[PDB]
RNA sequence: GGCCGCAAGGUUAAAACUCAAAUGAAUUGACGGGGGCCCGCACAAGCGGUGGAGCAUGUGGUUUAAUUCGAUGCAACGCGAAGAACCUUACCUGGUCUUGACAUCCACGGAAGUUUUCAGAGAUGAGAAUGUGCCUUCGGGAACCGUGAGACAGGUGCUGCAUGGCUGUCGUCAGCUCGUGUUGUGAAAUGUUGGGUUAAGUCCCGCAACGAGCGCAACCCUUAUCCUUUGUUGCCAGCGGUCCGGCCGGGAACUCAAAGGAGACUGCCAGUGAUAAACUGGAGGAAGGUGGGGAUGACGUCAAGUCAUCAUGGCCCUUACGACCAGGGCUACACACGUGCUACAAUGGCGCAUACAAAGAGAAGCGACCUCGCGAGAGCAAGCGGACCUCAUAAAGUGCGUCGUAGUCCGGAUUGGAGUCUGCAACUCGACUCCAUGAAGUCGGAAUCGCUAGUAAUCGUGGAUCAGAAUGCCACGGUGAAUACGU
């Protein structure tokens, strides 16, 4: 990956976490049915103004070695080739080739 | 195949009337691996063939299977630029085999309401040389007696 | 598909098949006395055969 | 005949195609029951290529020419299915 | 064809892991990317200690780390000055409090890994490749490896096109599971472009899964 | 040109020009519409499909401001992508940036933060409030920020025909070789051929060969039977009690869980066979001759695939091929091809009633029970990092009723209206819900594919990716066939 687009993950991991709260709640009343009409249209026209980078939707789970956008694996947080890269050296505890 | 298939399997006989000769013919009828359904559609059909004939059922149904059964179909082999039919006989455990698909092939391609009607009526004008069945065994028949030249040939 | 078919009776219809297309007796390609009395007596069988057909 | 082109690192224009088009008519006279048939033109470097490939009545048939232009390798190109059309042909009428 | 990490297959069956802790899914990828620091930081400065193996425990809130070398010496240092420095400045990364340890390698000739390097270097300084990998055939079976193999591979001798070259002498039954056999690459780089490197090291099959 | 001939022609017999070869015998391969012998869903015997329809999806074409880039006979075309509204994103349009969004080095300034207004689509620009920290030995260094200079960073730019690494393919086919010896002037050959045998260069016997290595097989996982140990969150045979719910006290049998063992070796017995190797049959046994399934891919081939995972030789860009942002595009549609799903009905549709699985997932996640709603869902909120809680009621099946062979009580595309949920945001472009609508399709030309047993066929269940977005992919059980004469 472009060191620019490895960057923008951290631009946008550091904002999401740090008005995580401030969405949170300006979302709660939002979809408060029993609340004041007043504030919730206030709420609607609050939260389309903190920035967009700030939202958890917006990020890319990229492989932390190599910046790959397709074929991540949770458990490992690499990419399905760097996976298998250290799989068969054995560094990865527990994990090697199966039969069934 | 080119070596011998070694490990024939085992039919159990049918719940009812305790034959393997009726099982196989309900698995030959069953479609899509549903068995029981098979095994409905059968017996209702032997019911309303014994209900006419009077002549109890692993038996009726039986008469039915020797009008239709063949003892001779032939077999294709290319010959220059042409292809010779040739006369062969049939293994009798063939011949269940074949009299058993051409009853079951002959009752589906008719308009009766139920596939039990289908089965019970092909069932029965078998045994009164009649439908579909009985008509294309009679032209298996025919055609191996046309082409008799070519009974001896081993090529 | 599972076990190999009778090597005797294979032996006896390669036989009379290299009989009938007219090889030569001595292309016979077994030694073991046994087969090769199958594949001969095939190989003669057709040599009758091979008269009444054109 | 059903025709199909395609262009790994060349861009098909209609000379290209309608020549290609026009080349391939020709086989039919070989064995008249071609099905669906697919080209394929390459440059690599300085070779020129063309590979076809063809359905035919029990069969699938096959060949590639080298050329110094396209022209030259599509012209190469149909001598060898002419080849093997007709001797596709030969052992099926063959009585 | 293609061949299967021989590392990897025998993994269970006759090998060990490098990395050898327990986690839940929630802190599997975070000590995974960890460990790669940590070794990321190690060979690059230890490069010129002769290092085969960088093996890595997490106990308990904690890491040692076990790193085998042919050359102990110059990693401890003066009674320890070294390694001190490099616990320091693992415990940096790793996040937790960080103890070091130095297994030894005795016959060096007989490491995949160090043989593996012993040549990228050599091809490094513009040394004839046949002369490389012939030498170490010979080392390895003098000091008793049942059977060797190494291959090389890429612009060799700066030819204009690529092709690829091996010895073997002994046995090297990659298809037996129980067979030890060590086995480890390196890539040099020349002027050339790449030239990639792989060894196999057979020291005999075993008897027991321990 | 001469001579000979009735003629056809014979005989004698040049040159210009042009090529760097043309030829003989033998050698290794490859190939033959040559031969022999063995195999293979190769044919044959059979079962269900694809090609016709609607829809999903990929590709070609056209179109476009852009429709990002790659994969292309078998071995590209539900392929990289295990999941494009924004993001992703590499493309287009417009708006900006210039030692730079991403590093190290130096000087100078200022703790870092925190809270606000305005202009703007936003980037960004201009203000405003508050704040003065930790070792510093009396200079502050350590943060981390802002400005400045330039050594630099930066490039999913080009070449997979400069490369590493990884991968497909012939092919899990039974091959591929080397040392020494011997033969040949020599390329080479022998071994590796021959007789048998085998799934197998498998094994045996012969033999100018004697040996060895990479493959084959075995070692690994799984499944089938048994035994020992251990017994909760799993188990209930014998007892006793019961709110009749393993529910309770108990029980450690059984099922099951998972560590350790036992077991199959042609070992035992006939017949054949070169006193061999093996073969065919029999016994016992849960299992019989490689028991079933997986993992495992020889020397090599195709300048096969990938410079867009990463790395990397070279080349190129550097106030732009680098960087930021909003909106659009990758979802366009006269059309062609590939892979799928759902159908065309009665072995079936619809309604009520009622049985029997396996495997797997869950942490700020799986989310019961209760209340609301026709429904998607909503609110409230137990339990569970799980053999305990939750996802989560298997379906086909089965009984009873109905429809009665109709373009139908078959099909469910299309479209209007009305909603829900995820998300700054669903116009372009989401999934789902209710009401209405009710298309093509009556089993598909030439061609063509899959499969030999718990297989095909058919029925449900889970997972990875993932805010949301499967008819795809990877897994799991239920029901469960057909037929192999043969070459
Ligand atoms: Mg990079
Ligand atoms: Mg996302
Ligand atoms: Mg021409
Ligand atoms: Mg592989
Ligand atoms: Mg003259
Ligand atoms: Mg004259
Ligand atoms: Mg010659
Ligand atoms: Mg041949
Ligand atoms: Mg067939
Ligand atoms: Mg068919
Ligand atoms: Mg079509
Ligand atoms: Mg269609
Ligand atoms: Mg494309
Ligand atoms: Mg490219
Ligand atoms: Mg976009
Ligand atoms: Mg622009
Ligand atoms: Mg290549
Ligand atoms: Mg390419
Ligand atoms: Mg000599
Ligand atoms: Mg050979
Ligand atoms: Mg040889
Ligand atoms: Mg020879
Ligand atoms: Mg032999
Ligand atoms: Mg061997
Ligand atoms: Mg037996
Ligand atoms: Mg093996
Ligand atoms: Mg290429
Ligand atoms: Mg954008
Ligand atoms: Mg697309
Ligand atoms: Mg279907
Ligand atoms: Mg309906
Ligand atoms: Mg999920
Ligand atoms: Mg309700
Ligand atoms: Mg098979
Ligand atoms: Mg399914």
């Amino acid at each position: 990956a472009k060191q620019s687009m490895k960057a923008r993950e951290v631009k946008r991991v550091a904002l999401a976490d740090k008005y995580f709260a401030k969405r949170a709640e300006l979302k709660a009343i939002i979809s408060d049915v029993n609340a004041s009409d007043e504030d919730r249209w206030n709420a609607v026209l609050k939260l389309q103004t903190l920035p967009r980078d700030s939202s958890p939707s917006r990020q890319r789970n990229r492989c932390r070695q190599t910046g790959r956008p397709h074929g991540f694996l949770r458990k490992f947080g690499l990419s399905r080739i760097k996976v298998r890269e250290a799989a068969m050296r054995g560094e990865i505890p527990g994990l090697k080739k199966a039969s069934w | 195949p080119r070596r011998r298939v070694i490990g024939q399997r085992k039919i159990l006989p049918d719940p009812k009337f305790g034959s393997e000769l009726l099982a196989k013919f309900v698995n030959i009828l069953m479609v899509d691996g549903k068995k029981s359904t098979a095994e409905s559609i059968v017996y209702s059909a032997l019911e309303t063939l014994a209900q006419r004939s009077g002549k109890s059922e692993l038996e009726a149904f039986e008469v039915a299977l020797e009008n239709v059964r063949p003892t001779v179909e032939v077999k294709s082999r290319r010959v220059g630029g042409s292809t010779y039919q040739v006369p062969v006989e049939v293994r009798p455990v063939r011949r269940n085999a074949l009299a058993m698909r051409w009853i079951v092939e002959a009752a589906r391609k008719r308009g009766d309401k139920s596939m039990a009607l289908r089965l019970a009526n092909e069932l029965s004008d078998a045994a009164e040389n009649k439908g579909t069945a009985v008509k294309k065994r009679e032209d298996v028949h025919r055609m191996a007696e046309a082409n008799k030249a070519f009974a001896h040939y081993r090529w | 598909k599972r076990q190999k078919r009778d090597r005797l009776e294979r032996a006896h219809q390669r036989g009379y098949q290299a009989g009938i297309a007219g090889r030569s007796k001595e292309m016979c390609p077994y030694q073991t006395l046994n087969q090769r009395s199958q594949w001969l007596g095939g190989w003669r069988e057709a040599m009758a055969d091979r008269v009444v057909m054109a | 005949m059903q025709l199909n082109i395609t262009g790994n690192n060349v861009e098909i224009t209609e000379a290209l195609r309608e020549f290609v088009t026009a080349k391939f008519a020709k086989l039919e006279q070989y064995f008249d029951r071609i099905n669906q048939v697919y080209v394929v033109l390459k440059v690599e470097k300085v070779t020129h290529t063309s590979d076809a490939t063809l359905h035919v009545n029990g069969g699938e048939i096959h060949a590639s020419a080298e050329g110094q232009d396209m022209y030259a390798a599509i012209d190469g190109l149909i001598d060898k299915l002419a080849r093997q059309l007709t001797k596709h042909k030969d052992k099926l009428k063959q009585h | 064809g293609q061949k299967v990490h021989p590392n990897g297959i025998r993994l269970g069956i006759v090998k060990p892991w490098n990395s050898t802790w327990f986690a839940n899914t929630k802190e599997f990828a975070d000590n995974l990317d960890s460990d790669f620091k940590v070794r990321q930081y190690l060979t690059k400065e230890l490069a010129k200690a002769s290092v085969s193996r960088i093996v890595i425990e997490r106990p308990a809130k904690s890491i040692r780390v076990t790193i085998h070398t042919a050359r102990p010496g110059i990693v401890i240092g003066k009674k320890g000055e070294d390694v001190e420095k490099l616990r320091k400045v693992v415990a940096d990364i790793a996040g937790v409090p960080a103890q070091i340890n130095i297994a030894e390698v005795r016959k060096p000739e007989l490491d995949a890994k160090l043989v593996a390097d012993s040549i990228t270097s050599q091809l490094e300084r513009r040394v004839m490749f046949r002369r490389a990998m012939k030498r170490a055939v010979q080392n390895a079976m003098r000091l008793g490896a049942k059977g060797i193999k190494v291959e090389v591979s890429g612009r060799l001798g700066g030819a204009e096109i690529a092709r690829t070259e091996w010895y073997r002498e002994g046995r090297v039954p990659l298809h037996t599971l129980r067979a030890d056999i060590d086995y480890n690459t390196s890539e040099a780089h020349t002027t050339y472009g790449v030239i990639g490197v792989k060894v196999w090291i057979f020291k005999g099959e075993i008897l027991g899964g321990m």
